[PDB]
DNA sequence: AGCAACGCATAACCC
DNA sequence: GGGTTATGCGTTGAATTGTCCGG
RNA sequence: CCGGACAAUUU
């Protein structure tokens, strides 16, 4: 079963798989940040909310006054979308914050006196985002693009490769918070432990440790292992552990309980381990140059004298040793040193470290942070205090708690968010264990290790970092106050906030420049991902690991829909399917499966969950109820995959088209064409332009349909219902009794928006496509805009195409096209160049808009007004005077059209600044708007009042009816009618007064817009009026555009070919576009074969449908056909019924399929060479495809037959009236004597170094000679040769360069002196 | 420079400028009250520092910003760098008399000529035409030839088409890399916006027609117009100065029609008769009555240079082709006839070009380049070769071979699990085995590409060479290799993984009937390794070759003979395998030191000061010599230079 | 307030 | 007892150009 | 005027 308004057209589909899950919304990013952004969620929890409860609570040092804060709330905008694009004010919204400031009295710790409460203060504009996902800042139209960043916590490196020539690998942490000092514990060849603040210089570890009020034995006893000394009369026994000796050999003789069980010289193996563990004997004897070799850790003095005996961590020796024996002691605590467990790696830093207290540590790092200061212990206590155990300069995110716990293998997810002593032992500790050998690192190009950001995360965090920026002149003016006499809207400050959101919000690299040229560009800038803004990598510093993609990237990241240039790798874009996790990771939808049965159930796993379950392949054989017909699958487990049996599976993939974008979705077969080919297919894809028909295609992917829906080009029916009058400027729908509410129910009014300009200078158009008295169901296409037709996104057109060589015309990969392109009109796109003019207030008055311009002619005039601007409706040239302005001396300053573009003016708007008289003309144009909002007025109102009438007229019909009082009385008068006050009576009493508010919401919108019209705009601090004209140029097709199709193939036009020097066929049907064969051993695209021929397929089913209701037959033989055409395949998911559909829906749906059959080919199931041939075969086409041609100069049958057929393609956004430029002579730089460069500015090319040392291979001087001194450095010397030149003489001279004058003048300015001397 | 209004725009010299003089004027009048010692010496640190931020900002401490994040420029970091004055203004800069525009094909001219719109040649050659209605006397003044050169009514075009016959331009690329990069040829005014250029010169430039951008500059003085047509015609660079290659290569299209006519088969129409000349041959063809490539005994008659310059003719009769003998008309005079007899192939037309180069002289080898092109792109149009899905194979054991490929991946997967090989040994013996099925797989699908089709012999069945349109692609030279076809066809085998190692599951399907969701991430991240270090490389690549161009430039042949017997002594460099570089292409034109005799017993064969050529090189390897002493550049000792005895032949010519 | 690679520049070996 | 080697800081990283718009 | 951002080409 299906819908009723997709009769029209549907489109067959093949394939095996039967998808599951649906395509959701895909600015569903944008919309849940933007809604995490800003929302009245209590408790915090990541947002305003939770920004404000973290730094409102602020007390004053001396002021005794403490402001706290309830809620927040927003006003309406002042503008909205339309007009606000239109005028070009920042589409903002009022932010409103209510605030309470308590002052307490002295000598009691919270006796409060009095307190004010602000009721609504200001402290910012911050912007909305509208339903496209779209900004607004200064009338353009930017989306702010999603950061790659690395997630705030600990990580470990190892930075191989630079190893001072010596091999050994190093292991290295860096402690990474969410916003505060770093901390980086490096390690150094010669095994010692350092630390680093900021990055600066290296420091030991031992002395931060002990600062960290820690003293040396308790540092000792926390980090190393205790090895217990006892002192009898002979044989000093030792504490020692086969884990403490499975690293270093034992080369001393080990014996228990009188037998010896290793010698010298015999290494330790496991039997010797677990002889050990069982005999558990800690009491054994030692040589005198181990008991030297070990370190002490605590101090030890003498049983009797009491003076120290050794010092802490020391090498001991025979002086110590008989102090030892003399004395009476029983217990010495000493470290354990290893090679391949447990290095001494503190014991060696707490040796070169000089200090050995903590007042002297904290000095050294005062000294060392801050040079040349005293060292002040408070301040330096202070100092270290504030730097990792404070509330404001460092603190972490929930997300960074929770990597850190994961990383530290801990228990909870949640707690502080401040680094702790407990933390900085564990992290130290696992980077001991890294280096002894156990444990793995962490690498970096990682998605589990990584995170992502988004607009309503960076958008807080600027808030937050405004509103610290701000808190400290807040809290310095509470301390400065008064006795309770102040205010708070004029003791709070905002304008750090507004200037840091601000430039946020425009001036960012990441909130860049949108291309609306395309709907499959918008929804692909959209989910682009780009790892290049603050907080990541640049350009110029990557390597290779962060270009190339992790196996990871499944599902999540895309890597086709790819720029090539100057950053490759780094740009990326999003899924389909893929979704933001809670955290701020990638995830992706999975099937949940059971034993034997593949549920419908779907759970998603993130990064570090997916590489513990294994997930089998999308296309794979499967039964109905999800079953696996075969035993073995591929599948993967951790990035790298293999092949695995069935019961050891745990999920699988939900659909096939997940891995691939949105935008690199729509190129059919994309399993037929190599990647690159299909990377830079889905490129120009993007980069794309709207013909002007837009054709169906013929080999759509099938989600064309999704992608016109979820953009926002055409006009979504919000609620269905009846549709009854269809125009090209308004839709009205009547929806149905089933979705009406008792409160506004009411009718649907959609606008449609006319020619207007993109951002790229291309035109959108939005077309009705619904018939009158129709009925439509809730969600349903009512129009269609750029490149889309009945819901369909339609970028390029449908040609026949051919693969042949034509005398050389497509040489290595060069397009033929026919005359018959050109005379049908079918690739004339539409371009719109915005002029902008400037009317400024300088000397001697302003630039005044007045036709009395001396020295004119009429013939100029005649175009122009009594005020000096072109009509609506004239047709341009290439010097042609748009705007007039002339400038008090008089001299003429208007603005010219550029040469080259032959375009149509089609609106003119005049925003003049509110204090300046208008002119007459001025005055006109505002009555042409006042009258123009009048009528939209007065027709909606009018169409509203009908509408209520009807409800309330339908409302009387039902229960008492009486059609005199209805037809006799007249309309005016019908509220005291036969009817009981019940429901009824309700709902027209509520329909009266809302026709009663309808009405004033009509007078006062009235005022406000005649208010708004007369008032003026606000402008630049000097200008008074501008004019924005829009062009209108018709571009038709020249040779030397820029065609190419779905695959990677690209295209230049040479020359247009005739209609009678075209090859055609038997029947007589020329061919229109013809390529090269020796482009597909180049570029891998088999699948332009497969295109062509699926084209011939449909043509040829489409032509016979025609050529069937042209010739009228019956409807029982169209219907059979039809029913043949979309049953036929092997086993696909497109059943349709015939028996249930009417006479004049058949009707419609031949005519509507009378021009083409539009197939479907989901990405990775599409239509295969059985079911091309099957068609082939039922259509009057050959089984091969490859028909005889006659050429068309002579005509006679070819050697072997040739491959014709229909492919669709489409028309780039390069141009050869927009890429060509040439220039004679113009004007130069001021700075050097050097023209300038550029097609806007008359400028010229640019004679490079690179050819310059060509032109010196060359045996050639003279012109070298002339081209970098002539040409362009002398002044003179050109002037010279262009005097003799048009005086009709050939000598050129040389000259001296300015460049090198300019460099000669330059050094003689600095302190290095040069000269010319003279022979 | 001023902004919008009436606000000047301030400038990074002048606000260090200004702050340098305002701490100057603060330190004077300071100085005056007898200021204290701690003052005066904080004032002159903060005049050291504004003098140092004046000078040369960044090198002594942090870099003052006078901006909000922009760290500002001095002298020295303007004049160093990239954005310096000799890399800016110096060496590169801007000229003017200048185009650029998207290119075209346009293949209907001949070698020195080129297109060029018409548009773009009027704005171009303005002063000329100017100069030439004023010679002419049909303008009164400027102001009267820029009114006739806007309005453009009829005299305008024939002076333009005057102007163009005798002025040749110089066009040009911006990624120039080697000396053949900027040539010379003559527009031709052509309706449209496009440039057409000659499509042998594209494979030259290393150019195609994307959308590409090309310029062009156009000399304005007799001596560089007169060095123009002497050195950079493309009728004067065709050998190139690398090796010993000419740059006239036939492209793709040109061998794929030479190779479709020179292409004999078994039985055609018209096979087993006699005809008497090519003209014959031609017009049979022409009228349908013997087919294109049939085996036909015609009479040819050729010329031959075996006198002091003089030609001597003879006529004989020779199995041939009508194909073949079409071709053999457009060949100039003394030439033999054993060169159209075999298939043609790229590099079988690259050696006859060379030795048709090598014997006769060069205008009329580039005349028969020329015509060769035009035959070629004729042929081509009238055959026309077309890919088919059904033309391309695929080879019916290529099931059974992967199937025993899985079953042995099986196999040894199960060893591996029950405990009798390491994972070392596994991944091995896997590699091992799908790069033998990769390579199996090739060589059937490339033995049933070369002889899928057969013919008849009037009466029984006869295998030849396959008419195949992707094995005439890739038999003809013209685009694809072995590995291409390869891709294009069967299995594209094992492909790495970007950490360097390789991916133990390689892609079992083709092209053709299809790869999986796994595999095509596999070969997504395989290709985009080299889609991103591409760029580095070209970067890396460019700042290579301005270091040596920048290293080695001052060396200008000053002198003939310096009057040395020194030089480095020839020997064959052979590198494990076999010989590398021959003898003759080694020691091909440079004149050696002292007198080299002849290996025999003290023979004299050429002499220390003369040079050698072809006729010395044929002798030298009939003498069989071991080691040629010759001179070296580096052995010349020649005062501010080298001579011209020290180097040999010149390259290119 | 995150290169990468390589060289020149102070201030300690260990005979 | 002078001089051998880790550490700190100096330099740079192709080519030309259609676009956007900001201080 | 200097940078930022996008993008063509070096496939
Ligand atoms: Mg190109
Ligand atoms: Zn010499």
């Amino acid at each position: 079963v299906y819908s009723y308004t997709e009769k029209k057209r549907i489109r067959k589909d093949f394939g095996k798989r039967p998808q599951v899950l649906d395509v959701p919304y895909l600015l569903s990013i944008q919309l849940d940040s933007f809604q995490k952004f800003i929302e009245q969620d209590p408790e915090g929890q990541y947002g305003l909310e939770a920004a404000f409860r973290s730094v409102f609570p602020i007390q004053s040092y001396s002021g005794n006054s403490e402001l706290q804060y309830v809620s927040y709330r927003l006003g309406e905008p002042v503008f909205d979308v339309q007009e606000c694009q239109i005028r070009g004010v920042t589409y903002s919204a009022p932010l409103r914050v209510k605030l309470r400031l308590v002052i307490y009295e002295r000598e009691a710790p919270e006796g409060t006196v009095k307190d004010i409460k602000e009721q609504e203060v200001y402290m910012g504009e911050i912007p909305l985002m509208t339903d496209n996902g779209t900004f607004v800042i200064n009338g353009t139209e930017r989306v702010i693009v999603s950061q790659l960043h690395r997630s705030p916590g600990v990580f470990f490196d190892s930075d191989k490769g630079k190893t001072h020539s010596s091999g050994k690998v190093l292991y290295n942490a860096r402690i990474i918070p969410y916003r505060g000092s770093w901390l980086d514990f490096e390690f150094d060849p010669k095994d010692n432990l350092f630390v680093r603040i900021d990055r600066r210089r290296k420091l030991p570890a031992t002395i931060i440790l002990r600062a960290l009020n820690y003293t040396t034995e308790q540092i000792l006893d926390l980090f190393f292992e205790k090895v217990i000394f006892e002192i009898r009369d002979n044989k000093l026994q030792m504490e020692l552990v086969p884990e403490r000796l499975r690293g270093e050999t034992a080369s001393f003789d080990i014996e228990a309980n009188g037998k010896v069980y290793v010698e010298k010289g015999r290494r330790i193996t496991a039997r010797h381990i677990r002889q050990l563990e069982k005999d558990d004997v800690k009491l054994i004897e030692v040589p005198v140059e181990y008991i030297a070799g070990k370190v002490v850790a605590k101090d030890y003095i003498d049983e009797s004298t009491g003076e120290l005996i050794c010092a802490a961590n020391m090498e001991l020796s025979l002086d110590l040793l008989a102090k030892l024996s003399q004395s009476g002691h029983k217990r010495i605590e000493t470290l354990f040193t290893n090679d391949l467990d447990h290095g001494p790696y503190i014991s060696e830093t707490l040796r070169v470290d000089p200090t050995n207290d903590r007042l002297s540590a904290l000095v050294e790092i005062y000294r060392m942070m801050r040079p040349g200061e005293p060292p002040t212990r408070e301040a330096a206590e202070s100092l270290f205090e504030n730097l990792f155990f404070s509330e404001d300069r460092y603190d972490l995110s929930a997300v960074g708690r929770m990597k850190f716990n994961r990383s530290l293998l801990r228990e909870e997810i949640e707690g502080s968010g401040i680094l702790s002593k407990d933390d900085i032992i564990d992290v130290m500790k696992k980077l001991i264990d890294i280096r002894n050998g156990k444990g793995e690192v962490d690498d970096i190009d990682h998605l589990g290790n990584r995170r992502i950001r988004s607009v309503g995360e960076m958008a807080e965090n600027q808030f937050r970092v405004g509103l610290v920026r701000v808190e400290r002149a807040v809290k310095e003016r509470l301390s400065l106050g008064d006795l309770d006499t102040l205010m708070p809207q004029d003791m709070i400050n905002a304008k750090p906030i507004s200037a840091a959101v601000k430039e946020f919000f425009g001036s960012s690299q990441l909130s860049q420049f949108m291309d609306q040229n395309n709907p499959l560009s918008e929804i692909t800038h959209k989910r682009r991902i780009s790892a290049l803004g603050p907080g990541g990598l640049t350009r110029e510093r990557a390597g290779f690991e962060v270009r190339d993609v992790h196996p990871t990237h499944y599902g999540r990241v895309c890597p086709i829909e790819t720029p090539e240039g100057p950053n490759i790798g780094l740009i990326n874009s999003l899924s389909v399917y893929a979704q933001t996790n809670e955290y701020g990771f990638l995830e992706t939808p999975y099937r949940k499966v059971t034993d034997g049965v593949v549920t419908d159930e779907i759970h998603y796993l993130s990064a570090i969950e997916e590489g513990n379950y294994v997930i089998a392949q999308a296309n794979s054989n499967l039964d109905e109820e999800g079953h696996f017909v075969e035993d073995l699958v591929t599948c993967r487990s951790k990035g790298e995959s293999s092949l695995f049996s069935r019961d050891q599976v745990d999920y699988m993939d939900v659909s096939t088209q997940q891995v691939v974008s949105v935008g690199a979705s729509l190129i059919p077969f994309l399993e037929h064409d190599d990647a690159n080919r299909a990377l830079m297919g889905a490129n120009m894809q993007r980069q794309a332009v709207p013909t002007l028909r837009a054709d169906k295609p013929l080999v759509g992917t099938g989600m064309e349909r999704a992608v016109a829906v979820d953009s926002g080009v055409t006009a979504v029916a919000k609620r269905g219902g009846v549709v009854q009058y269809v125009d090209a400027s308004r839709i009205v729908i009547k929806v149905n009794e089933d979705e009406m509410y008792p409160g506004e129910a009411g009718i649907d009014i959609y606008n449609l928006t006319k020619y207007t300009r993109s951002n790229q200078n291309t035109c959108i158009n939005q077309m009705p496509c619904v018939s009158l008295g129709e009925p439509v169901e809730r969600g349903d296409v009512l129009a269609d805009g750029p490149s889309t037709d009945l819901g369909e996104l339609a970028l390029g057109q449908n040609m026949r195409v051919a693969f042949m060589p034509w005398n050389g015309y497509n040489f290595e990969d060069s397009i033929l096209v026919s005359e018959r392109v050109v005379q049908e009109d079918r690739f004339t796109t539409i371009h719109i160049q915005e002029l902008a003019c400037v009317s400024r207030d300088t000397k001697l008055g302003p630039e005044e808009i007045t036709a009395d311009i001396p020295n004119v002619g009429e013939a100029a005039l005649s175009k122009l007004d009594e005020s000096g601007i072109v009509y609506i409706g004239a047709e341009v040239t290439g010097g042609d005077i748009l705007v007039g302005k002339v400038t008090p001396k008089v001299k003429d300053s208007s603005l010219r059209v550029p040469n080259g573009v032959s375009g149509t003016v089609i609106d003119v708007q005049v925003f003049t600044r509110d204090g300046v008289e208008k002119d007459k003309r001025a005055l006109e144009i505002e009555e042409m708007q006042l009258k123009q909002a009048k009528k939209d007025l007065s027709e909606e109102l009018q169409i509203l009042e009908a509408g209520l009438f009807s409800r309330i007229r339908a409302v009387l019909v039902a229960g008492g009816v009486e059609a005199e009082k209805l037809d006799k009385l007249p309309r005016d008068r019908w509220l005291e009618l036969g009817l009981t006050d019940e429901e009824k009576q309700n709902q027209l009493e509520q329909l009266a007064e809302q026709y009663d508010e309808l009405k004033h919401e009509f007078e006062k919108k009235l005022e406000a817009k005649r208010r708004k019209i007369t008032q003026g705009d606000d402008l630049a601090p000097g200008v008074l009026k501008i004019v924005k004209v829009y062009l209108a140029v018709k571009r038709r097709i020249q040779p030397g555009d820029k065609m190419a199709g779905r695959h990677g193939n690209k295209g230049v036009i040479s020359k247009i070919n005739p209609i009678e020097d075209m090859p055609y066929d038997e029947n007589g049907t020329p061919v229109d576009i013809v390529l090269n064969p020796l482009g597909v051993p180049s570029r891998m695209n088999i699948g332009q074969i497969l295109e062509t021929h699926l084209g011939m397929a449909a043509k040829g089913i489409g032509d016979k449908i025609n050529a069937m209701l042209k010739q009228q037959q019956e409807v029982a033989k169209l219907r059979e056909f039809i029913q043949r055409a979309y049953d036929l395949g092997a086993d696909v998911r497109q059943k349709v019924d015939l028996s249930t559909f009417s006479d004049e829906e058949v009707m419609r749906l031949a005519e509507n399929l009378r021009k083409g059959m539009p197939i479907a080919t989901p990405v990775f199931d599409g239509a295969k060479e059985a079911e091309i041939k099957e068609l082939l075969k039922l259509g009057d086409l050959p089984t091969s495809g490859q028909i005889r041609l006659y050429d068309g100069r002579t005509g006679e049958q070819f050697e072997r037959p040739v491959t014709v057929g229909y492919m669709y393609m489409l028309k780039l956004n390069h141009l050869v009236d927009d890429k060509m430029h040439a220039r004679s002579t113009g004007s130069y730089s001021l700075v050097t004597q050097q023209p300038l460069g550029g097609k806007a500015q008359f400028g010229g090319q640019r004679f490079g170094e690179m050819e310059v040392w060509a032109l010196e291979a060359y045996g050639a001087a003279y012109t070298l000679q002339e081209m970098l001194t002539v040409k362009s450095d002398d002044v003179n010397g050109r002037t010279k040769m262009y005097k003799n030149i048009v005086d009709g003489n050939h000598q050129m001279e040389p000259g001296m360069p300015e460049s090198f004058n300019v460099l000669l003048k330059e050094i003689r300015s600095l302190g290095i002196n040069i000269e010319l001397e003279d022979e | 420079v001023p902004l919008d209004g009436g606000r000047f725009a301030t400038s990074d010299l002048n606000d260090l400028y200004r702050r340098v003089i305002n701490r100057n004027n603060r330190l004077k009048r300071l100085l005056d009250l007898a200021a204290p010692d701690i003052i005066v010496r904080n004032e002159k640190r903060m005049l050291q520092e504004a003098v140092d931020a004046l000078l040369d900002n960044g090198r002594r401490g942090r870099a003052i910003t006078g901006s909000n994040k922009r760290p500002l420029k001095s002298l020295a970091d303007m004049i160093k760098g990239k954005q310096g004055r000799f890399r800016q203004n110096l060496l590169g800069k801007r000229v003017d008399y200048s185009g650029r525009s998207v290119i075209t094909v346009g293949p209907y001219l001949r070698l020195h000529q080129c297109g060029l719109p018409k548009k773009m040649a009027l704005e171009l050659f303005k002063p000329f035409i100017y100069g030439k209605l004023e010679l002419r006397g049909l303008a009164t003044t400027i102001k009267a030839a820029k009114k006739m050169v806007e309005r453009e009514e009829a005299v305008v075009w024939d002076i333009l088409d005057e102007v163009i016959r005798e002025h040749p331009v110089l066009l040009n690329r911006a990624p120039t890399l080697h000396r053949l990069g900027i040539q010379a040829f003559e527009p031709v005014l052509i309706e449209g916006k496009a440039i057409q250029l000659h499509p042998l010169v594209c494979a030259a430039y290393n150019a195609d027609f994307d959308g590409d951008q090309m310029a062009v500059h156009v000399p304005l003085t007799l001596e560089a117009q007169l060095e123009a047509r002497a050195l950079m015609m493309s009728t004067n660079n065709i050998l190139s100065p690398a090796n010993g290659e000419p740059i006239i290569v036939p492209s793709q299209d040109v061998v794929l029609g030479l190779y479709y006519m020179t292409r004999d088969c078994v039985n055609a129409k018209g096979e087993g008769m006699v005809l008497t000349g090519p003209k014959e041959a031609e017009r049979l063809y022409r009228s349908g009555l013997a087919s294109l490539h049939a085996r036909v005994k015609v009479r040819i008659t050729e010329y031959e240079k075996d006198a002091n310059g003089e030609l001597v003719a003879k006529t004989s009769l020779k199995d041939t082709t009508v194909g073949r003998a079409i071709l053999w008309m457009i060949v100039p005079k003394g030439l033999p006839y054993s060169i159209v007899n075999q298939a043609l192939g790229k590099k079988a037309i690259s050696k006859m070009l060379n030795t048709c180069y090598r014997i006769l002289g060069l205008k009329p080898t580039v005349i028969f380049a020329d015509q060769i092109m035009y035959t070629g792109f004729a042929y081509a149009a009238r055959s026309g070769a077309s890919v088919g899905i059904d033309d391309m194979v695929i080879p019916e054991k290529k099931h059974e071979i992967i199937s025993e490929a899985e079953a042995e991946v099986a196999e040894i997967q199960e060893q591996f699990q029950s405990g009798l090989v390491t994972a070392g040994e596994r991944y091995n013996k896997v590699i091992d085995i799908w790069a033998a099925a990769n390579d199996r797989v090739s060589k059937a699908m490339m033995d049933n590409l070369q002889t899928e089709t057969v013919i008849n012999r009037d009466g029984q069945e006869e295998k030849q060479v396959s008419f195949n349109s992707i094995y005439m692609m890739a038999d003809s030279g013209a685009r694809g290799s072995a590995a291409q076809i390869r891709q294009l066809a069967g299995m594209r085998g094992l492909m790495a993984k970007p950490d360097g190692s390789i991916i133990e599951t390689p892609i079992t399907a083709n092209f053709r009937e299809g790869l999986n969701v796994l595999q095509y991430f596999i070969s997504t991240h395989g290709a985009r390794k080299g889609l991103a270090d591409t760029a580095l490389k070209t970067a890396n690549s460019g700042y290579l070759t301005r270091r040596l161009v920048d290293v080695a430039q001052d060396l200008v042949v000053t002198e003939d003979d310096c009057g040395t017997h020194e030089g480095i002594m020839m020997t064959p460099v052979i590198e494990g395998g076999d010989v590398k570089e021959p003898l003759r292409d080694r020691v091909l034109g440079r004149v050696t030191a002292e007198d080299v005799l002849k290996p025999g017993t003290a023979d004299i064969l050429v002499p220390r000061n003369t040079l050698l050529h072809e006729q010395w090189c044929d002798l030298l390897e009939e003498n069989s010599v071991d080691a040629v002493k010759v001179r070296s550049v580096v052995s010349c000792d020649t005062d501010f230079g080298v001579c011209a005895h020290c180097y040999g032949r010149d390259l290119a010519r």
